[PDB]
């Protein structure tokens, strides 16, 4: 049911009648933003826009033909009109492709979503590529990690997200073609 | 007498050298903190085009926070978003809902806890002595998802330009609450999209919105920081204005103080040798 | 007795009775201040001698300015009833004006913000200022400035641009026939019959650029 | 704060209407109410020197004074504007004379010379109309 | 006894003795002879004694234009019916020499202090510039061979004074009312000539030149003028602490003119940005158009009560009127002139989209 | 306060006002020592706050009405 | 300075030409015309200079002119005692100056 | 000023001149940290604007 | 140094200090420029930094104790 | 405070143009090309109002 249709341009009448008209109105994020999800395009062929990001960092906002993304049901690659989703990453490799050449970005969880206008976004919060981890001390912090296991539910966890972010660091460093 | 005015002549001098070292400070402050501001307005573009924005939203409970500054000579920013947030608060409570007000930095406590006293649940402070980081702004985060509201609106000026600071809302549903059910179109909108998570969509849309909230939270931080030092360069530049305003009038004041004096001193010493010669 | 080496010269500047032959006299003293400096001796002395004051700002007249009439504290309260009418009937409403545009007065947005609903009090107030900016050696009739106070104050040049509004008022009194002058002037004041007739003659004319 | 001796000269400093004669005044409606119950000898008398002072606030202060009942106690010397320069000069000698008398006779004077500023004016008016030389913003040295 | 004046700011702040001197301390051009003017027009009219008028050394023009003033509004009669008129003018204008303007106050003193100790009247006595009195007297002084005092005057400026005014007095068998225009000569009150004058007065009315560049009139300094009749026990304790809050407020705003200067109103606290918003309604507030100013502002003059000034003074002091703007205090009769002033000026930003105003088809009617 | 001053000081008042005046002769120097910074509020340590907050009363204190001594 | 004017004058009115004249530091003209007027027992006028003081600037500024037979072009070097432009000197100097060339650092 | 801060004796600690503050008479120990201290009160009158 | 003059001036000196005493009191001039972002904490953009120590350096240089002359 | 990078090109004309008028207000003099070399110039008016 869509009784109620809120958004930017009907907040605008109702801060017209409860707040006064000495203040302009406010802006909103969606008024910085000139790509949306449902209006159409982006794709023009065999390529689509990628967005990946960092809190800190913009990463990559070129358009790639081939996206590898760590999904939590295991690794998935977006070609160029995929169908809509929203993935959650686990530890992984992101890879992205422009063709002969490709970037190699390790992330440490997040999402992806794949939008219905053919864009995708990955949103991670620490994606470092390959060659600035080390392997020596991954291992360092595994074995620092999977042998002392604290019965409690909170340190239980983050040892479990430990073990599974360093076994996939571990899996991912010497897999370098 | 005559030394007063030239002892506030030398306070208004170095008054003006002091606010213009601030501008420069404050210009520095705003060229190196502005790389982190346009690098994190990339996150919050992804989740305004997956859940949209919809700020009138008919809620039973909304965290409203308000991010001021710390320190307070930005002149007018951390009171013009104390105007905003009460105009945008005034509009979205009409339907006999709880609303929880929070500010982030110290001077949004002594500005908020007298026009809205009762609703004034959490104060946050000390958000930019370091520095802005998302660690930081998640734990702020926590803290406002250990109450659980329907909405979450930030205010934050926006750092559109070192002239023009834009007071931009926010705002965040709570997915359960609000945002399953603000997405409904002969169906749902949400729908399109294939969840490739690990349990339902209840609890990837409950870590998606709190993701959310983290990320618009520590951009409006950022963006409320760069907007503090652009509008405390744009202060100090009126201080030195006036202060140089203040100072040329006081010199005159002191050269018809100085010229009275000689006048006065030699008319007395005239009016003493003509009784005597 | 300074005060009273002024207060002597001034005071045989007067408008004599009937049966004295009902001739005047009009002084126009002229006092140079330091560095604006109008609490000073003499220029207090003479300031409580006259009628009125004409403050000429050394601001005003390094900006273009001229003549560079202080509007706040320059006062004429003796001719404020001696005024020729039809400039009484509009130059109230202009130094009112002039008023509310000293509201706003160097912090449009020079200091903290701006409004841009009072955007038109600046917008009219700059075009009431370069309404009365005027060449050296060159003395307007009455009647030719009633008439471009007129057109400065009911709305005739708000599309001129602020850079040729002094081209505006020259094209306004080129433009206009010269009959509304030879009436203005003897009649003595915009009557109801002449304003519909100053309004016709104020919209056909061409306000150059724009 | 600023406790008061027996034998002490305080000076009453300030600009115009800012309440000195209130200071002074109130001063001599307390010795009034103390001198009604101190043993004989700690009791005060006020003198007011009014130097330069007008005559109706002079007479406000005598019927101040005596609906009160201040004035049992206090002797008022009063050299108005419109007396002459030396009788404003010599004022307060004269009202110094006449409180010297209970300093000497073992009892205890309050003096109050009100506007010595104005004393100080006088003196400067009589000394150059005898063509004494003038000095600081044309007082005599 | 007070005397109301109907100006806001005397009756207020620095009210008038029935019996006193009044001094209207001012800075040429800041208006104390509009102020005179008005005193003239508000409490001479009232009076049932007779009032004498004294010019010493103003202009001719404006004695000319008093006495055309006082004919045409009949309390001067000429012809037969002369004595039937209420006021006497001696005047002594800036035309005369120094000997005529150090005796004029003389003869305006004895014209009504013959009123006063013979035919027993209540008299007023209106005195403009009492300091050409004392600047006639400096100019003569110079060439008797005397030795100057400061800054230029004669030795005898405190003696001369004090004869002249200790003859205006209040006695038993008569009383005068006399405001007395005092002239500070370079916008200085700690030259002599006023400072003298400043001992001898009930009630000190100082007018400001910067409160006239603010465009108040009367440009009264509130925290200069000064009166005798400010005290609980003969005003009453309502006026009297309605009073001492107005000049609280304005002194902590006064305390307040260099942080706003140089800083802005945004760093000042919440409890002192309410100060100066009250202040500023309440300066805008002490100022009133008056009648005899009508003829050059075209706005009416208003007459103000004692219960209107102190009602109004309440309200803005508790604040009962932070919702109206500052501009709705400018130049207003009474407190309900505020709200009827701040309806005007939101039905006027309203009546931006009334109407296209056009006549046609007008032009053979 | 800060410049109307005496000789005596001691031995010349109340020995009851000595006990106590001391107590305020110090305070309202804590006062008039932080009230030149009021322009911003910050409220140090809940102590400049606390002696502002004592010496506006002790300020308070010592207004009296005119014509009626204590 | 009326010694130089005078030598100036000659090339004025006899030789017919457009003579300069420069005055090195007019104050210290000012200076020492009020120097000779405190030694003659005059009183001295306001902050310290003499009463006859802008008549003799006058004396000398306005020999300096364009004539039917020539012209003295005058270039004074100004000295501002204190910084001060409303002091007489500098104020009573500026009263005859028809241009003014600013030197800086 | 000094004696207004509740400091007593209110000397002038950088006002205040003797001519025996001088190394050759006082010696290196003394000289140097009278100057020491002279410079750290001199340090502190001119941060007193800043703090404001 | 900002209000010393020598009217005679660079020609009345030592050549071996004429080259080198004229960046010094240029490099003194700068440092009196910037000479209130001294006691500021949050440090500047490095060229200020640079010639405030650089000034602060060379002002210390310029010290020299009683009665020995270099 | 922020550099020419954020000069517009409308405020970096008059960048362009005020540094060569204030290069072209500098002349040589006749009288010190006895020590500086390069002789000096005698401008015109009309050719001074044409040049700029
Ligand atoms: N403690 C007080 N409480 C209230 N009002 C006071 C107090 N002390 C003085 N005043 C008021 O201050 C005004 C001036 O008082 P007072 O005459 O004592 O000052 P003054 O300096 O002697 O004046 P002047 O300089 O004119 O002689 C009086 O009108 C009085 O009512
Ligand atoms: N109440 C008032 N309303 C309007 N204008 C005033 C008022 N009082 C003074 N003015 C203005 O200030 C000037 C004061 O002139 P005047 O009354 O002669 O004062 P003074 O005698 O001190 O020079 C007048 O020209 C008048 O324009
Ligand atoms: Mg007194
Ligand atoms: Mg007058």
């Amino acid at each position: 049911e869509a009784a109620a249709p809120a958004g930017p341009k009907e907040f605008t009448e109702v801060w017209n009648k409860k707040a006064p008209s000495t203040l302009i109105v406010p802006e909103f994020p969606s008024n910085y933003t000139a790509v949306k999800a449902v209006g159409e395009g982006q794709v023009h062929g065999d390529a689509f826009p990628v967005n990946f990001y960092t809190p800190h960092s913009i990463l990559s906002q070129a358009q790639k033909d081939t996206v590898v993304l760590p999904g939590v049901d295991g690794y998935f690659g977006v070609k160029a009109s995929h169908v809509p989703t929203i993935a959650q990453l686990k530890p992984g490799v992101v890879e992205l492709h422009s063709g002969a050449e490709s970037e190699k970005f390790f992330v440490s969880g997040g999402f992806a979503f794949v939008h219905p206008n053919g864009v995708t976004d990955i949103c991670v919060l620490e994606a470092a590529t390959l060659d600035q981890v080390d392997p020596a001390a991954v291992k360092s912090a595994l074995a620092a990690a999977s042998a002392a296991q604290p019965t409690d539910e909170f340190e239980q966890a983050a040892n479990r997200a430990a073990i599974e972010l360093y076994s996939a660091l571990e899996s991912a460093v010497e897999a370098k073609a | 007498s005559n030394q007063a005015v030239k002892q506030r002549i030398r306070a208004i001098k170095n008054i003006g050298k002091i606010t213009k070292a601030m501008k420069m400070v404050a210009a520095s402050k705003m060229k190196n903190a502005q790389i982190a501001v346009e690098q994190s307005r990339g996150l919050v573009d992804p989740f305004v085009r997956l859940f949209g924005d919809f700020p009138a939203v008919n809620s039973n409970k909304s965290v409203v926070v308000a991010v001021t500054s710390d320190k307070g000579l930005c002149g007018g920013l951390n009171s013009n978003i104390t105007k905003y947030t009460r105009a945008t608060l005034a509009t979205t409570e009409s339907e006999g809902k709880d609303v929880v007000v929070v500010s982030i930095g110290d001077k949004g406590r002594s500005q908020l806890t007298r026009i809205e006293s009762q609703r004034y649940q959490l104060a946050i402070a000390d958000t930019y002595k370091v520095r802005v980081t998302f660690g930081q702004a998640s734990l702020i985060v926590e803290e406002l998802i250990k109450h659980n509201p329907q909405s979450y609106q930030i205010l934050f000026n926006k750092f559109r330009s070192a002239i023009s600071f834009k007071p931009t809302v926010a705002t965040i549903l709570s997915p359960d609450l609000l945002e399953k059910q603000l997405e409904d179109v002969t169906g749902n909108s949400l729908d399109a999209y294939d969840i490739e998570a690990s349990h339902e969509r209840s609890d990837v849309l409950r870590d998606l919105t709190e993701f959310h909230l983290g990320v618009t939270l520590y951009n409006a931080m950022l963006e409320n920081n760069c907007s503090e030092h652009a509008s405390r360069m744009s202060a100090m530049e009126n201080s030195t204005k006036s202060a140089g305003e203040m100072l040329g009038k006081l010199t005159l004041d002191y050269n018809r103080k100085r010229q009275a004096t000689i006048t006065t001193e030699l008319i007395e010493i005239i009016a003493g040798a003509s009784a005597l010669m | 007795d300074v005060f009273y080496l002024h207060s002597r010269l001034l005071e045989r500047a007067a408008k004599l009775s009937k049966e004295l032959g009902g001739g005047s006299l009009t002084a126009f003293p002229v006092i140079e201040t330091q560095a604006g400096d109008v609490s000073a001796y003499i220029a207090t002395n003479v300031i409580s001698i006259t009628d009125g004051q004409i403050f000429l700002e050394t601001e005003l007249f390094y900006k273009g300015i001229r003549p560079a009439l202080n509007v706040g504290l320059s006062v004429s309260r003796v001719g404020s009833a001696a005024q020729f009418p039809g400039m009484k009937q509009v130059a109230g409403t202009l130094k009112l004006e002039l008023a509310q545009y000293r509201e706003v007065a160097a912090f449009a947005q020079f200091g903290s913000d701006l409004d841009a609903a009072t955007q038109y009090v600046l917008e009219r107030g700059a075009r009431l200022t370069e309404m009365l900016k005027q060449k050296q050696f060159a003395p307007i009739p009455i009647e030719r400035q009633t008439v471009a106070v007129y057109a400065a104050t009911k709305g005739f040049l708000d599309k001129v641009r602020v850079q040729d509004i002094v081209a505006a008022e020259e094209a306004v009194i080129s433009q206009v026939n010269p009959a509304v002058f030879k009436i203005l002037k003897a009649n003595g004041k915009i009557t109801p019959a002449l304003d519909a007739h100053l309004k016709a003659e104020l919209r056909k004319v061409k306000l150059p650029g724009a | 704060l600023v406790p008061i001796g027996r034998g002490q000269r305080e000076l009453i400093i300030g600009d115009r209407q800012t309440g000195k004669t209130a200071v002074a005044i109130d001063a001599i409606i307390h010795q009034k109410n103390c001198n009604e119950q101190v043993p004989k000898a700690q009791r005060v008398y006020c003198v007011y020197v009014a130097v330069g002072q007008k005559r109706s606030t002079v007479a406000q202060l005598v019927k101040l004074f005596t609906q009160t009942g201040a004035m049992r106690y206090t002797i008022m010397v009063s050299a108005t504007a419109s007396d002459a320069a030396p009788l404003q000069f010599l004022a307060p000698y004269s009202g110094c004379a006449m409180a010297e008398y209970f300093r000497d006779t073992g009892k205890h004077g309050l003096i109050i010379y009100d506007d010595l500023s104005k004393q100080s004016v006088a003196y400067r008016q009589m000394s150059l109309l005898l063509r004494r030389p003038p000095g600081r913003e044309a007082f005599p040295g | 006894e007070i005397l109301v004046t109907g100006i806001k700011v005397v009756d207020l702040l620095a009210p008038y003795q029935r019996g006193g001197k009044i001094g209207l301390f001012g800075g040429a051009g800041v208006g104390k002879t509009v102020l005179i003017m008005e005193l003239i027009n508000n409490v001479a009219k009232a009076h049932g004694g007779f009032s004498v008028f004294a010019g010493v050394g103003e202009r001719t023009r404006e004695g000319n234009d008093l006495y055309r003033e006082m004919i045409e509004s009949g309390v001067i009669k000429l012809g037969a019916e002369r004595g039937n008129s209420k006021c006497t003018l001696v005047y002594g204008q800036m035309n005369e020499p120094p000997g005529a303007r150090a005796r004029v106050a003389l003869t305006g003193l004895t014209v009504a202090e013959y009123f006063r100790d013979i035919e027993g009247q209540d008299v007023l006595l209106f005195v403009d510039n009492i300091f050409r009195f004392t600047q006639a007297n400096s100019e003569v002084s110079a060439l008797l061979g005397r030795i100057p005092s400061a800054v230029g005057y004669q030795p005898t400026l405190a003696t001369d004074l004090g004869g002249l005014q200790e003859r205006i007095t209040t006695t038993t068998k008569g009383s005068i009312t006399s405001v007395q225009a005092v002239y500070v000569p370079a916008d200085d009150l700690t030259d002599p000539a006023p400072a003298t004058t400043f001992a001898h007065l009930d009630a000190t009315t100082v007018l400001s030149r910067s409160i006239a560049e603010l465009g108040i009139y009367p440009a009264v300094d509130p925290l200069d003028s000064t009166s005798r009749m400010l005290n609980p026990n003969v005003i009453g304790a309502e006026h009297y602490n309605v009073a001492r809050g107005v000049q609280k407020v304005l002194q902590d705003y006064k305390n307040l003119q260099d942080i706003i200067a140089i800083l802005g109103m945004d760093e000042l606290s919440e409890e002192d940005k309410l100060t100066v918003a009250r202040a500023r309604k309440i300066q805008r507030f002490l100022s009133q158009p008056f009648q005899v100013a009508e003829v050059f502002t075209g706005t009416p003059g208003k007459y103000v009560d004692l219960a209107d000034t102190i009602s109004g003074f309440q309200g803005v002091l508790t604040g009962k009127y932070d919702d109206l703007p500052e501009m709705a205090f400018y130049m207003v009769g009474d407190i309900k002139e505020v709200k009827e002033k701040a309806d005007k000026m939101a039905k006027d930003i309203a009546s931006r989209k009334e109407a296209d105003n056009k006549k046609v088809s007008e032009e053979l009617k």
